[PDB]
């Protein structure tokens, strides 16, 4: 349920690579990882592929 | 916040909200199982697995 | 007993009830190659590259 | 045997990404939006004509 997640802060940076934001509730996905931490404002644009 | 999936053939994990519906045989259904997508008639199979 | 596993690429037949019953490993020796290349546990005479 | 290889090989072709993200069209149009669903389709298209 992603109704939490969109309920949260309003986003500087949502990008998704490979699936679709809004459809991301109607597949079913495989193992599932999150991977959480923080870095300075420039540095998010270092974390793409 | 990163999040890392891997949408293959969607065996079982995060399966978001999940609307079910009886099962239907000898009929052309579309079929949405466990993340796998299809349309086709299902029968009873003698298959061993 | 114990043995290491390694990177390779085996040709596997699956009889009529679903079961593996004989492999063929590709790097083993010429005759197994040409197995691999031809998808066949029997192989006809003549040349193959 | 020359006719079956050609249907084979025209079949296991639909198996191939050639460069989309998969080789199934239902899984590209249930996991991207149009927009981005459009490039990995022209692909598809491109290597199955
Ligand atoms: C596969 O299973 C069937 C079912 O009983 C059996 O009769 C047959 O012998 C099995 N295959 C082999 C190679 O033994």
């Amino acid at each position: 349920d992603y109704s939490v997640i969109y309920n949260f802060a309003p986003f500087f940076a949502f990008k998704c690579y490979g699936v679709s934001p809004t459809k991301l509730n109607d597949l079913c996905f495989t193992n599932v990882y999150a991977d959480s931490f923080v870095i300075r404002g420039n540095e998010v644009s270092q974390i793409a592929p | 916040v990163v999040l890392s999936f891997e949408l293959l053939h969607a065996p079982a994990t995060v399966c978001g909200p999940k609307k079910s519906t009886n099962l239907v045989k000898n009929k052309c259904v579309n079929f949405n199982f466990n993340g796998l997508t299809g349309t086709g008639v299902l029968t009873e199979s003698n298959k061993k697995f | 007993y114990v043995g290491y596993l390694q990177p390779r690429t085996f040709l596997l037949k699956y009889n009529e009830n679903g079961t593996i019953t004989d492999a063929v490993d590709c790097a083993l020796d010429p005759l197994s190659e040409t197995k691999c290349t031809l998808k066949s546990f029997t192989v006809e005479k003549g040349i193959y590259q | 045997n020359h006719n079956a290889q050609a249907l084979n090989t025209l079949v296991k072709q639909l198996s191939s990404k050639f460069g989309a993200i998969s080789s199934v069209l239902n899984d590209i149009l249930s996991r991207l939006d149009p927009p981005e669903a459009e490039v990995q389709i022209d692909r598809l298209i491109t290597g199955r004509l």
